[PDB]
């Protein structure tokens, strides 16, 4: 389970440390909020993916995927959230947001679902 | 009638020489109202194209959608291909699994 969490982890590629949450516990049917943190100022476009299987989920402000519980939205004006609006056990895993930006940031976000 | 499918030949691996324009290329039927994303299958993988945009390096990916005779080609060009560009490409539709081609990429240097 540790090395689970660290082999997801592990995928960051980032010039300064993650801001934001990379470890997101809920419970299931519960919504599940993840976060990608960009500059102030820039311009610049993310997109979500599920490692597992390697699915976009979201790219720039549209989502992708056709599954309809994702929704990506801007936070603020230096955080994109990823939305999971009903999680099941079977999306608990390693999710990566990246940036369009010149050193091509990616960040690691571990979704772990409960199953009561 | 079906689902979408890629059609062979698809994302072909290839050994191309430092400095070649590499194409691969996703055929894809049925597409409907589905989508095509190419990435590039490191760990993490990154994100090349979705639908008719290319996500990042402009001037270093092309993406020529539904070309061909019957309009089903989705070709991804890497220009002036270096040893950092080896490795796995994947063309993925948006099904539910997701349905994908997969090609490795080897870059021979002089
Ligand atoms: C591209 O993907 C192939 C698999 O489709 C990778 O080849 C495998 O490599 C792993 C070790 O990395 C072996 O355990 C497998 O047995 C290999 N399978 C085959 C069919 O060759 C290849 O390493 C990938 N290229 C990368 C990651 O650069």
């Amino acid at each position: 389970a540790s090395e689970e969490v660290m082999a997801c982890l592990r995928q960051e590629r980032s010039r300064v440390e993650n801001p934001s949450q990379t470890i997101v516990n809920v419970v299931a049917e519960n919504p599940a909020y993840l976060h990608c943190s960009v500059p102030p100022d820039a311009e610049h476009e993310i997109a979500w993916t599920r490692v597992s299987d390697g699915a976009l989920l979201t790219a720039g402000n549209r989502t992708f995927t056709r599954d309809p519980r994702w929704q990506v939205s801007k936070k603020s004006a230096n955080i994109w959230v990823l939305n999971l609006r009903r999680a099941e056990q079977q999306d608990s895993g390693c999710y990566l947001c990246e940036i369009n930006d010149k050193h091509n940031t990616v960040y690691a976000v571990y979704l772990k679902v409960l199953e009561p | 009638g079906a689902p979408p499918t890629i059609q062979q030949p698809s994302m072909s691996s290839a050994v191309a020489l430092l400095g070649q324009d590499v194409d691969f290329t996703c055929i894809v039927n049925d597409l409907g109202s589905h989508m095509v994303a190419f990435v590039k299958a490191d760990s993490p993988p990154r994100l090349l194209s979705f639908d008719e945009k290319v996500f990042r390096r402009r001037n270093k990916y092309e993406l020529k959608p539904r070309i061909g005779d019957l309009h089903n080609e989705w070709v991804l060009t890497i220009k002036n291909v270096q040893e950092s560009d080896r490795g796995n490409y994947s063309c993925q539709i948006n099904t539910e699994p997701i349905t994908l081609s997969t090609g490795e990429l080897d870059v021979k240097v002089p």
